[PDB]
């Protein structure tokens, strides 16, 4: 397709544009001999740092969201939780009753 | 070749005059090296029984020492003596929660 | 400094086709002679099928890719100090400015590189506001 | 003797003497 | 295969795996002689010899560490005296692949 | 420890060793298309010629964008980073 | 000759790659929990 | 490579078990044991089959490097002047 | 004790005078050195001056306030270069360690609890007043109300508790026993906040990023650990009821422990991976406190003490990059091993002290924390694994990408390493290691 | 020049805001593509390449920086660690599919575990009989 | 050294000396172990024929 | 004597015994002063069952008499621990037969310890071990010994 | 790449194993231009063959270990024996 | 100070050193052996069997 190329070149034209900038900064012989550290006005190194953090504002409470906040999180802590009440019942029950022995049972701390 | 004296490159406490830094520089390292981790340290080695784990040990060898040569238990699995202890009557208990 | 394009063309994707079927076959083959053999046997292949029309061309170098790609080696032999081999970039240089940071009895071990260093400063400042400023 | 691009060792010798 | 694929096909004709005599020990009326030991329990464990060791024949061992220790760490010295521990097992085996062997013909016999 | 001169003898025995070039004909200014007879494929034979023999891989842009053998030698003592 | 390598050439990948053995460490199950790091950034840290 | 090959010969056959070197003296002392002792069919499998596959290999680690044709660039840099490097190989060579 | 506090106390007037700086941090490491002396404690109070007593947990808890704060003067030259404002610096710190030592060394309840909260206003101060970055608000705020408003109604249920039995003290109040579900979730939630939790965490990550380097070592060496402290003396007398309601909080921080820990690999700041990787050994620290074994308890009080100093020198290690690379971001701060070679000793020395390290304090808390969770439940060994491996999954990480690879482009010139950074980053890992001799000190507080 | 000043913003509804915040991010209208309009979707910021990792993208480019393949202001992608070079990437596609690889390694090992573990109690055993070891009760007896 | 489309610079004498007396030295193993312990190779002791005992000695 | 690497053993022993010995007989034996130090002893205050609920002496003392009577028998287990150890280290092939009276009295060492001081948790007061061995003695009188209780 | 040769050097016709190759493509009706960078890499002289470097890997001191071994038989009788 | 200074009875922090038996082969003086301590308190004694106590 000839709009392929088109697209291409106009690319290739930004990011020559965009690499002259680099090479224009990043040998700059003054803003090294400032002295004080740094680094290139990146701005999609900005647009990346907001992006991690700022994540609020683009959240609403859908049925993906909370499918997603309940099969990832609730989910396991649920079931993790339930089967952590099931097995200490089911050995305290055993350790009230009396049907362990006293030299017999695990864990004595000794 | 012969570098001057006044290009000087500073420590990490001071970035005005050369005296400031080579002053807390050796005080920063005598407060911190050979007072809270040489003298302290050896002020902790020779740390007397705060804990008695040593008088744990020899207590602990004495009783044994002791123990077996009455033959009555090497570990007393009792608190204080079965005779003494009062217990509560069936009738006086009830419906009480007995936990073992 | 000609950065290249990302366009390619149909005569340079049958050339890259042709270069990594070759890099394959060798792969496949190690002894040098056998694999001269292969190769001038796909040579004959492609040269057999050079006279070809475009879009039957462009169908067939499909199909030559979904090839390439079905015969490719699980450990292809590539150059080691070449990109992606077994020892690309095993060191890494610093750049020369944190020989700026030294000490000045540090700096006095070599007093004619760093006077050479010190000349050479104001050609780069010079320099750079010849082609930047 | 080609010089290599070493960063500042100076002042990590110098902690480790008052050190 | 072998010896295990024949204990698939004739359990009944093939002995198991390190089988005890499970017949009289005078059923074949040898009237055979009793093994008996030379060396004694207190100086097998002055030896230090392990559980695994401790045969029939454990004075012959006891003489091959004499002779390690007599001649350490050049060991080869009396290295034939090892040959000699080791046919002593031999002659054990031997007598190991004898009461498997008769077992089965025992086994035989009944079949 | 290289030389111009060494890799222009590089160049020049590994173009005169293919037959399909005849070494009247070469030189180190010989366009590869225009002033001598090759094909697509062959340009593409001399590249993994030029990488078997100097031990590196040239990429496909850096392929077409060289056309005659002192390119190839101003393209190998870049690499190569010698220039005396 | 007939390179028994070329022929034959799905049983030669798996004994020629350690039993298909990398792929199972690296990049298979690797994705499975960096991708659900993310779900919990997303949708629970920052959103729920 | 004479005595970079030789050192590598000499711990190729000490591995494939060149009669009374040191991989042979294990390796004999492992293998008769399993012989005289309870072991499954397929562990008995995957003793010897894979005894011949490390031999398989090994020489077949030869053969791509030593006594064959070289497939290697113009330019080599082969010598065997690292006196250093061949003192602690003779070391390790006298003790294995 | 009275003696450190009138240290302190008399300390105070150093800020007013000019050119002060380096003398208060020197004087209190003298006061760190003259703590190291005064050690007579045992399982009881005991220097008993009025309202203030001490133990071996407030002996071990106030040195570690003593040495974090005088490597907190230590860390804080940037505040020296510049004219920022040094006198109040000096002044918000001498008070804010006086806060910790008067909370350590209550005696009583309510005193801790007052000088508890008396203790978050100048590290309020701290992270609006000396950070760098704009949602320093979003920082404090979030700390403040978080802590006030979990934190209001313990007051409820400490008068509740007064009303009840009579008295203040520990151990008066040890002796009783409760039965009450709300008295239970007041007296614990506001710790519960205060460590971090998975669900509640929200302050930590948000307030650790945006403070200075000094809120970040207040906030993850000692500020962590008063809810360990208050867990410590609360959960005596509710035994109980926690009985009965520690599966969930166990639960939820070890599910939390993993989760968190799936949330560090997927990190982009070198501040923020730390601030998440307080979350991971706290969770740890949660979970074995409330089994109520001897192991549990002394695990988790080995774990403060040896996580108080190695995440505060980690927050230094993530300084001494922000101070020169001009970011906290984990893309750029790539390959410093060939900037900064001799730092990358202290880098993996601190990095693996976070994780199991051989000679560190970290792993004595850790295998004795592990030791009470497998005693407590069976299923716990499935997921105690699972949180123990992605601790060094990501923990490497920050070490791996930060340490490792080639250099980021476009990078100007900055300074060098410094012999301050060496020794502050020095006295971060050898108490790490010169505390397993002696460990019976900083373990056996029973 | 803080995280308030270059953020994303709100979801391009309309075609000018969708040039805008192609302009905005250095990328040419045609290349942007932002996000869903669901809960966990980001809004305003650019989707890049979730095809294949960096190891894909070409190292003989010269790129302004090496490290991280990208050019000056060229927007990261968003789940740019899960897309980095070091984890979960690779330089050429993959010769099988996911479910092949792990499909024949827990074949061949059920297949293994099945032979292993049925032929457990055929072990063989040389012609000898069990071990004597001396004892004072029971005695044994030799061949002679 | 470097070497074009050829062999190698010409070895040292030591390199060669080395080379045949680590070869004599791992022959000379050889063949000295080989003629003082033969039967390491085959078996040291004698398996006699189970099926050859007479069934008359026990049976 | 007997072997050359016994011989050589021996040599290096007296290399190694004679400068050391030399040190202490010549130089550390004289000048040291002869003191005195003893073992603590300590008396027995009455337990937490002989005193009233309001005081809070008895309940320190008690409690602190608790923990030193937990610590002495915590060295009596390790004791009896390290007797079972060197009972393995000193009968290395043997100690299958000898080492058995020594576990017997182990196993009924660790058996008494968590009857006095098991389940008590953390916090382990002296009237929690008392009231544990009163609901112990109460489930032994009307349920029989625990291990077959109803 | 010192010293380095001319092509007149290299011929096809020297070595078997290209030759070989140079028949098989001859039956098959091809050409090859590039057996003329390979002629140096099979040389009996500077590389040998296969069945010398066989001979010189599997027997370099066999001599020289029969020397020996025939040397310790000789001093073994006279005082062993 | 592992032969002058080892750990005792009173002390805990110091280095345990615990040996095993000798092999006694013959050719040694006294082949006829047994084991000397038989005493469970003879087992990890620590020099407490010295004690003034
Ligand atoms: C989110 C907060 C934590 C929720 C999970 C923890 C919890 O409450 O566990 C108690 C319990 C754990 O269950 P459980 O163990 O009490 O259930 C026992 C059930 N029987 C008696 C039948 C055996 O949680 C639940 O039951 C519900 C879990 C959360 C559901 C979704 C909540 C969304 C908000
Ligand atoms: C929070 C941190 C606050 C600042 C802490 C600064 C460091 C203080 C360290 C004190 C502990 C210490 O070093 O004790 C010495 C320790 C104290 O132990 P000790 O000598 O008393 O031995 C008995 C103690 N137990 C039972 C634990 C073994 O000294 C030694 O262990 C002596 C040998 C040291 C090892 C060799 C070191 C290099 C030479
Ligand atoms: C939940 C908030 C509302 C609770 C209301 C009930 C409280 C009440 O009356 O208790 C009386 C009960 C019983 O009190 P009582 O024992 O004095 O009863 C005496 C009897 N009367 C009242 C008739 C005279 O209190 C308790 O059980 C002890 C707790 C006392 C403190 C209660 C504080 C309430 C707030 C609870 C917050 C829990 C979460 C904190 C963290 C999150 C904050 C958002
Ligand atoms: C030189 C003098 C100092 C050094 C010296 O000799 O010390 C002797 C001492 C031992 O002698 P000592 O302890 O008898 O001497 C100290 C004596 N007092 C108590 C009176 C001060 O220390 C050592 O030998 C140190 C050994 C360290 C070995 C490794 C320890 C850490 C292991 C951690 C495992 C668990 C991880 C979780
Ligand atoms: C338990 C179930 C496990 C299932 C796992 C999956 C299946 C495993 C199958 C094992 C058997 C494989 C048999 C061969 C199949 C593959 C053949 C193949 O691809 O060969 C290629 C190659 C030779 O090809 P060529 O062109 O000459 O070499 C140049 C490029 N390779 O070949 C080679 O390079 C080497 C091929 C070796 C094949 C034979 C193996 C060694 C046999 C002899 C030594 C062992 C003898 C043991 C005797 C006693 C046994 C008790
Ligand atoms: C911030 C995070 C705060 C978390 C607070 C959690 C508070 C809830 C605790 C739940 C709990 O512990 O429930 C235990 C209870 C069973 O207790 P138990 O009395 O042992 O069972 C009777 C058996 N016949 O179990 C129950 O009562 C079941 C509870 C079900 C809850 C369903 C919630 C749906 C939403
Ligand atoms: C049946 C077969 C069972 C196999 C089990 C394998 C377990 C995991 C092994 C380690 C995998 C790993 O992380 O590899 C390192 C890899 C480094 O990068 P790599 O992928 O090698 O580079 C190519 C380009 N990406 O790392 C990465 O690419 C990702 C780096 C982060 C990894 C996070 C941890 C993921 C571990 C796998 C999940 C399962 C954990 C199980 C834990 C059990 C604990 C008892
Ligand atoms: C190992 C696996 C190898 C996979 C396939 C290799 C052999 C398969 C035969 C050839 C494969 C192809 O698709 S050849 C390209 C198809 N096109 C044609 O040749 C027809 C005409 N098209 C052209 O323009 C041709 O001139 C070329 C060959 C494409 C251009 O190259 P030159 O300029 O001739």
């Amino acid at each position: 397709s000839n709009e392929e190329q088109e697209f291409i070149k106009r690319k290739h034209e930004a990011t020559l544009k965009l690499r002259q900038e680099f090479l224009k900064q990043s040998s700059n012989p003054y803003r090294h001999a400032t002295g004080e550290g740094g680094t290139v006005f990146d701005a999609g190194l900005a647009r990346f740092q907001a992006m991690r953090v700022s994540n609020y504002e683009h959240f609403k409470p859908t049925g993906k969201s909370f499918r997603t906040g309940l099969f990832a999180v609730v989910l396991p802590i649920a079931l993790y939780a339930w089967a952590l009440k099931a097995e200490r019942d089911g050995r305290e029950e055993k350790y009230r009753t009396g049907q362990v022995a006293y030299k017999d049972r695990q864990f004595k701390f000794i | 070749a012969n570098p001057s004296p006044k290009n000087w490159q500073s420590y990490g406490f001071d970035y005005k005059d050369q005296v400031e830094d080579r002053k807390a520089t050796k005080s920063t390292f005598f407060v911190t090296v050979t007072l809270c981790l040489v003298w302290g340290s050896f002020y902790w080695a020779y740390l007397p029984d705060t804990q008695f784990r040593n008088w744990a040990q020899r207590e602990g060898f004495l009783e044994l020492r002791r123990r077996e040569l009455a033959g009555v238990d090497l570990v007393s699995p009792n608190y204080v003596d079965p005779a003494s202890i009062t217990l509560p009557s069936d009738e006086d208990l009830g419906d009480t929660e007995i936990i073992i | 400094a000609q950065v290249p394009l990302a366009i390619v063309s149909h005569k340079r994707q049958v050339c890259s086709l042709y270069k990594r079927a070759l890099r394959n076959l060798e792969s496949w083959y190690d002894r040098r002679n056998v694999y001269r053999y292969r190769a001038v046997q796909l040579r004959a292949r492609f040269d057999e099928n050079r006279s070809k029309d475009l879009g039957e061309g462009i169908r067939l170098l499909a199909c030559g890719q979904r090839e390439l790609f079905e015969t490719r080696h699980f450990q292809p032999r590539n150059f080691a100090n070449s990109a992606g081999g077994c020892a690309f970039e095993r060191e890494v240089i610093p750049p020369d400015w944190v020989l700026d940071y030294w000490h000045p009895l540090e700096k006095a071990q070599y007093p004619e590189y760093f006077a050479k260093r010190e000349q050479r400063k104001k050609e780069f400042v010079t320099w750079w506001e010849k082609q930047y400023g | 003797h080609q010089m290599i691009i070493k960063p500042s060792r100076f002042q990590w010798d110098k902690f480790k003497d008052l050190l | 295969m072998g010896n295990a694929l024949t204990h698939y096909m004739k359990p009944d004709v093939m002995p198991g795996p390190d089988v005890v005599p499970t017949f009289d020990p005078l059923l074949g009326f040898k009237s055979r002689k009793e093994r008996v030991m030379i060396a004694t329990q207190e100086e097998m464990e002055s030896a230090k010899l392990p559980l695994e060791f401790r045969d029939y024949c454990a004075h012959l061992a006891i003489a091959y560490q004499a002779c390690r220790s007599d001649t350490f760490p050049f060991v080869y010295k009396c290295a034939h005296q090892k040959h000699e521990y080791l046919t002593c097992e031999y002659e054990d085996y031997v007598l190991r692949m004898k009461e498997f062997e008769r077992e089965r013909r025992l086994l035989e016999r009944q079949k | 420890p290289l030389s111009l001169k060494l890799i222009n003898e590089r160049v020049l025995l590994v173009l005169k060793l293919y037959d399909k070039i005849d070494p009247s004909k070469l030189n180190v200014e010989s366009h590869f298309i225009n002033d001598l007879g090759l094909d697509s494929l062959d340009h593409v034979e001399v590249i993994m010629a030029m990488e078997d023999e100097f031990g590196f891989e040239i990429p496909d842009s850096d392929a077409e964008k060289l056309l005659k053998p002192a390119d190839i030698i101003k393209y190998v003592a870049d690499k190569e980073d010698v220039y005396e | 000759f007939l390179n028994k390598s070329l022929f034959m050439y799905n049983l030669s990948t798996f004994l020629g790659s350690m039993w298909f053995m990398p792929y199972i460490s690296t990049y298979g199950m690797i994705f499975y929990p960096l991708n659900y790091g993310q779900l919990v950034v997303k949708s629970f840290d920052q959103g729920w | 490579m004479p005595l970079t090959s030789a050192c590598f010969n000499v711990s190729n056959l000490a591995l494939c078990g060149m009669p009374f070197l040191a991989g042979f003296y294990s390796k004999d002392m492992i293998l008769e044991i399993v012989s005289i002792s309870n072991v499954n069919m397929f562990s008995f499998f995957l003793y010897y089959f894979s005894t011949g596959l490390t031999v398989s290999y090994s020489f077949r680690l030869v053969y791509y490097s030593m006594t064959g044709d070289l497939n290697c660039g113009s330019l080599n840099m082969l010598n065997d002047e690292s006196w250093i490097m061949l003192r602690g190989m003779m070391g390790l060579l006298i003790m294995s | 004790m009275l003696k450190i506090i009138f240290f302190l106390l008399f300390l105070i007037p150093f800020c007013f005078i000019n050119n002060m700086y380096w003398m208060v941090q020197i004087m209190m490491f003298f006061i760190s050195f003259i703590f190291l002396l005064m050690n007579n404690f045992m399982n009881y109070w005991s220097e008993i001056s009025y309202f203030l007593g001490c133990d071996m947990l407030s002996y071990g808890l106030i040195l570690l306030s003593l040495w974090i704060c005088s490597l907190m003067l230590l860390a804080s030259e940037m505040i020296n270069k510049h004219n920022n404002y040094k006198n109040l610096f000096l002044l918000n710190i001498i008070i804010l360690l006086l806060l910790l030592i008067l909370t350590f060394s209550s005696m009583s309840l309510f005193m801790f609890y007052l000088f508890f909260e008396s203790s978050l206003i100048p590290t309020l101060f701290l992270i609006l007043g000396w950070g760098y970055q704009p949602e320093r608000l979003q920082a404090g705020l979030y700390l403040l109300f978080y802590t006030l408003l979990v934190s209001l109604p313990m007051l409820i249920g400490i008068f509740y508790v007064m009303n009840k039995i009579g008295s203040m003290n520990f151990y008066l109040m040890n002796n009783f026993m409760f039965n009450y579900d709300l008295l239970y979730f007041c007296l614990l939630c506001a710790f519960l906040v205060k460590m971090p939790m998975f669900l509640v965490h929200l302050w930590l990550p948000k307030a650790h990023v945006e403070a200075p380097v000094s809120g970040s070592m207040i906030l993850a060496g000692i500020m962590l650990k008063l809810g360990g402290y208050g867990m410590l003396r609360v959960i005596s007398f509710l035994q109980l009821m926690n009985l009965k309601y520690s599966f969930v909080w166990i639960s939820i921080s070890l599910v939390g422990g993993v989760l968190v820990s799936l949330v560090c690999l997927r990190q982009t700041d070198l501040k923020a991976l730390i601030a998440y990787s307080s979350v991971a050994h706290m969770g740890i620290v949660l979970s074995g406190l409330l089994t109520m074994t001897y192991w549990g308890l002394c695990g988790s009080y080995t774990l403060m003490i040896a996580h108080g100093l190695c995440s505060s020198g980690l927050f230094c290690l993530a300084n001494v990059s922000y101070e020169r690379l001009g970011s906290r971001s984990m893309l750029i701060n790539k390959g410093l091993l060939n900037f900064m070679p001799s730092m990358t000793l202290w880098w993996f020395l601190l990095s693996s002290a976070n994780m199991a390290a051989p000679p560190t304090l970290n792993l004595l808390g850790e295998i004795s924390l592990l030791n009470s969770i497998v005693s407590w439940s069976w299923i716990s060994m499935i997921l105690l694994s699972f949180l123990s491996f992605f601790s060094a999954a990501y923990t490497l990480y920050l070490y791996s990408f930060s340490q490792h690879g080639k250099l980021f482009s476009g990078v100007y010139s900055f300074s060098s390493g410094k012999i301050r950074e060496y020794l502050l980053m020095l006295l971060h890992w050898l108490p790490l290691n010169l505390l397993i001799l002696k460990s019976e000190s900083f373990m056996l507080w029973l | 020049g803080w995280n308030k000043d270059y953020k994303p913003g709100p979801y391009p509804q309309t075609e000018k805001e969708r040039l805008a915040a192609a302009k905005k991010y250095y990328l040419l209208p045609e290349e942007y593509k932002p996000y869903a309009d669901d809960g966990l979707g980001y809004g305003d910021y650019p989707k890049l390449g979730y095809g294949l990792g960096v190891e894909a993208k070409d190292s003989y480019y010269p790129w302004d920086y090496p490290e991280h393949k990208r050019n000056q202001h060229e927007p990261i992608s968003a789940d740019h660690d899960l897309y980095s070079e070091d984890r979960w990437s690779q330089a050429e596609p993959p010769r099988y599919s996911n479910a092949y690889y792990f499909a024949c390694f827990l074949g061949v090992m059920s297949g293994c575990l099945a032979l292993y573990y049925w032929l457990d109690d055929k072990k063989m055993y040389r012609p000898v009989a069990a071990k004597q070891y001396p004892s004072p009760g029971v005695k044994h007896y030799t061949f002679e | 050294v470097v070497s074009y489309r050829n062999g190698p610079p010409p070895h040292s004498k030591a390199t060669k000396i080395g080379a045949l007396t680590v070869g004599g030295a791992m022959w000379w193993w050889v063949i000295w172990h080989l003629w003082h312990e033969p039967d390491h190779i085959t078996g040291e002791f004698d398996y006699p024929n189970s099926r050859k005992w007479s069934n008359t000695e026990l049976g | 004597p007997r072997s050359p690497m016994a011989s050589f053993a021996e040599s290096v022993l007296n290399v190694i015994d004679g400068p050391i010995t030399w040190f202490r007989e010549s130089i550390v034996e004289p000048n040291q002063q002869k003191q005195n130090w003893y073992h603590q002893r300590f008396r027995r205050v009455p337990t937490i069952d002989q005193c009233y609920t309001d005081d809070a002496v008895c309940r320190f003392e008690a409690d602190q008499q608790f923990r030193r009577d937990r610590m002495v028998d915590n060295e009596i287990v390790n004791i009896l621990r390290q007797r079972f150890e060197d009972c393995t280290l000193y009968e290395a092939p043997d100690h299958m037969v000898k080492c058995r009276p020594l576990m017997d009295q182990y196993e009924k060492a660790t058996e008494n310890w968590f009857i006095k001081y098991g389940d008590l948790g953390g916090y382990a007061n002296a009237k929690t071990a008392y009231m544990k061995q009163k609901h112990r003695l109460i489930w032994e009188r009307r349920h029989g010994p625990v291990g077959s209780g109803m | 790449p010192y010293t380095v040769p001319h092509a007149s050097t290299y011929k096809v016709e020297s070595v078997p194993q290209l030759v070989e190759v140079k028949e098989a493509l001859g039956r098959q009706g091809l050409k090859d231009p590039w057996l003329r960078n390979e002629v140096w890499r099979y040389e009996p002289k500077a590389f040998g063959t296969h069945r010398s470097r066989l001979n010189t890997f599997l027997f370099r001191g066999l001599g020289v270990g029969f020397c020996a071994f025939l040397a310790t038989v000789a001093v073994e009788y006279a005082l062993g024996i | 100070y592992f032969k002058y200074n080892q750990n005792d009875w009173t002390r805990k922090g110091g280095w345990r050193v615990i040996h095993s038996r000798k092999q006694c082969v013959p050719g040694d003086e006294g082949y006829p052996k047994v084991s000397d301590r038989s005493a469970p308190s003879d087992y990890a004694a620590r020099g407490f069997n010295e004690s003034p106590l």
